[PDB]
């Protein structure tokens, strides 16, 4: 899982719903 | 704390060392030195002097 | 007695430590020059007669190189008197 | 005729002083105030580093143990 | 009595008596004044435009999440430390600003922040690089590729941070806040990311003077 | 004697300490004596020109400290009594 | 054995000129005539000078109070 940071970034940018 | 009248070469804080003959001391460890000399470079005379209990890093005969 | 410690508080209310008890009483900031060579802008919450302090909302401020302004923020802090150099009653600060 | 440290110091209040700290910097100002431990309070304060007026600080507390010497000025 | 003292104990005994004579603290009333030197202080962050400020509940959830990330980053540092890629990934010298910018960001297209690559990064480097990326950010637009790098390098900073590091990440969070003002829909791509970085800096890294407090 | 009395209430609190040499020492206080000498466990030291340092425990002389950074959750007003 | 506080008293009684070797500072010495002290060894000093090493120079302070905690070494002149 060498891109697992890249994923957590995307995941938090995504967590944003307002 | 028995050394008395016995010549010493003192290391003092801020990198200075001074050699002369002891003649007295304090409970607080301050002390009096005679016929003493500052060692820079070459050196020279100062005589009888008071020296503080701290200040002395190293003391050696 | 131990009620002669009421001197302390009367001492602190006038006298040079007034500079600190100002800030404790009125929630004012002071600006302290510190031996780390930086300045601390914050509010005195408690202090003793050696200038040991508790501080609040501290901006640590300094410069470095042409030299840039730097800072950092410290919610709460215990500052040792020995690190204190001078303390400005009512400093002047501006962007 | 011996002048001793505390009474001397009390004599300097209300007046121009020059306080010089252990670390080279000095401060000129009016000695507004003083206490048991010889902390000091200065008004109209001016700071001098390596000769050079470095700033105008207003009212300033100086922690006793940073002081090297103090002296009157005209 | 009125003859000079003849030992130091006597002398001092006499000063002490004279000490109590004096008032222990004295206060000279003066009369006036003047101007005083200003101490320049850096701005906080710019508040978000109304509607763009995230909720506390989002912010905390974000922080909590970031911590785990950091748990896992460090937890597996040594595995990723020993791997490779190719002539491809030459990690620039630690002080090649220009080549780090080219490395991470490109005009090639730039290497993304793989654990395999960032786990090889020592603390002074992560610090330096962040800086390089801060600089590049003042003078170019925020891409989502930049976001990842900043977020990654933030995920690799170890506490306790040195003061220069705090100063650095604060500068970055100010910059995010400034760019955030330029924005004009919530739909803007930058928004979630800029709010995110401000959060981690203000709430994860203790600079809470910079935090978005809603309302 | 009153500020140090406050310091001594700070056991099981985790803090960061700036040392006179600039070193940032993060750790959990097991104890603080009357002259500010401090004992810590679970320690992480960040230094100027090198990687960090974990240690199970560490003790610091009061007179090598610049200041204590204290947790934001610390209840000052309580503890100042 | 002459305890160091006596030697200071001697300096006070003779109103000798002395030189002070400073704790925090090695590029400068203070010379003046002692006219009073206290248990903490703070000294009131008359006609006092700053004596910078190397640069041979001398600055005039007049009458100053010198804090005891600053003393590494006392000598005479």
């Amino acid at each position: 899982d060498d891109t697992a940071l890249i994923k957590a970034y995307d995941k938090a940018v995504a967590s944003f719903k307002h | 704390k028995k050394f008395m009248d016995k010549k010493l070469s003192l290391k003092l804080n801020g990198g200075r060392h001074v050699q002369g003959i002891l003649r007295g001391f304090d409970p607080f460890m301050n002390l009096v030195i005679d016929e003493c000399v500052e060692m820079a470079g070459q050196q020279n005379n100062i005589g009888m002097v008071v020296i503080r209990g701290n200040s002395i890093i190293m003391l050696e005969a | 007695p131990e009620e002669l410690q009421k001197r302390e508080e009367e001492e602190f209310n006038t006298g040079p430590l007034s500079v600190l008890t100002q800030s404790v009483k009125n929630n004012t900031q002071v600006l302290i020059n510190c031996r780390n060579n930086k300045k601390l802008l914050g509010r005195v919450k408690a202090f003793d007669a050696h200038c040991n302090m508790v501080l609040e909302n501290v901006k640590e401020m300094w410069t470095e190189v042409k030299p840039v302004n730097k800072d950092r923020y410290i919610s709460k802090m215990f500052l040792r008197g020995d690190s204190v150099i001078v303390v400005l009653r009512n400093p002047l600060i501006a962007g | 005729l011996p002048l001793n440290p505390k009474p001397f110091l009390n004599g300097l209040t209300g007046k121009p002083v020059m306080v010089k700290l252990k670390w080279g910097m000095e401060y000129k100002g009016y000695l507004v105030s003083v206490d048991g431990y010889m902390n000091m309070q200065l008004a109209n304060t001016e700071e001098y580093i390596d000769g050079a007026l470095s700033g105008h600080l207003g009212e300033v507390l100086i922690r006793c143990n940073n002081v090297l010497y103090i002296r009157g000025v005209e | 009595p009125s003859v000079p003292p003849r030992t130091p104990q006597e002398y001092l005994r006499r000063v002490q008596i004279e000490a109590a004579q004096c008032p222990d603290v004295v206060v000279a009333q003066i009369d006036p004044k003047r101007k005083q030197s200003v101490n320049i202080s850096l701005s906080g962050c710019q508040p978000a435009p109304e509607g763009y400020s995230p909720t506390l509940q989002w912010q905390q959830q974000q922080v909590a999440q970031f911590s785990t990330v950091r748990q896992n980053v460090n937890k597996h540092r040594s595995h990723w430390k020993s791997q490779q890629l190719d002539s491809n990934v030459t990690m620039p010298k630690s002080e090649d600003e220009e080549g780090w910018k080219k490395f991470c960001l490109g005009e090639q297209i730039g290497f993304p922040p793989l654990l395999s690559i960032v786990s090889r990064m020592n603390q002074a480097t992560v610090t330096s690089v962040l800086e390089y990326l801060s600089n590049w950010f003042g003078e170019r637009d925020f891409t989502p590729e930049l976001g990842r790098w900043l977020y990654a390098l933030l995920a690799c900073l170890e506490k306790p941070l040195l003061p220069e590091a705090h100063s650095l990440i604060r500068q970055l969070a100010r910059r995010c806040s400034e760019v955030r003002l330029l924005v004009d829909s919530k739909d803007d791509e930058r928004v979630p990311a800029l709010n995110l970085l401000i959060c981690l800096v203000s709430r994860y890294f203790d600079q809470r003077d910079l935090a978005d407090e809603p309302s | 004697m009153k500020l140090v009395r406050f310091l001594m209430k700070l056991s099981h609190e985790t803090v960061t300490i700036e040392l006179k040499n600039g070193t940032q020492v993060h750790g959990t206080i097991t104890g603080v004596d009357v002259s500010m000498n401090t004992h810590l466990k679970a320690v992480k030291m960040t230094l100027k020109n090198r990687e960090p340092v974990q240690l199970e425990t560490l003790s610091i002389r009061g007179n090598n400290i610049r200041y204590f950074i204290l947790p934001d959750s610390l209840p000052l007003d309580t503890l100042l009594v | 054995m002459v305890q160091p506080i006596n030697l200071i008293f001697r300096y006070l009684q003779n109103r000798s000129r002395i030189q002070v070797w400073l704790y925090e500072q090695v590029n400068m010495r203070i010379e003046g005539c002692i006219i009073g002290f206290d248990e903490y060894m703070n000294l009131v000093l008359d006609d006092a000078e700053e004596i910078h090493s190397k640069t041979k120079s001398r600055k005039q302070l007049g009458r100053i109070m010198l804090k005891g905690d600053n003393i590494t070494l006392l000598q005479s002149v």
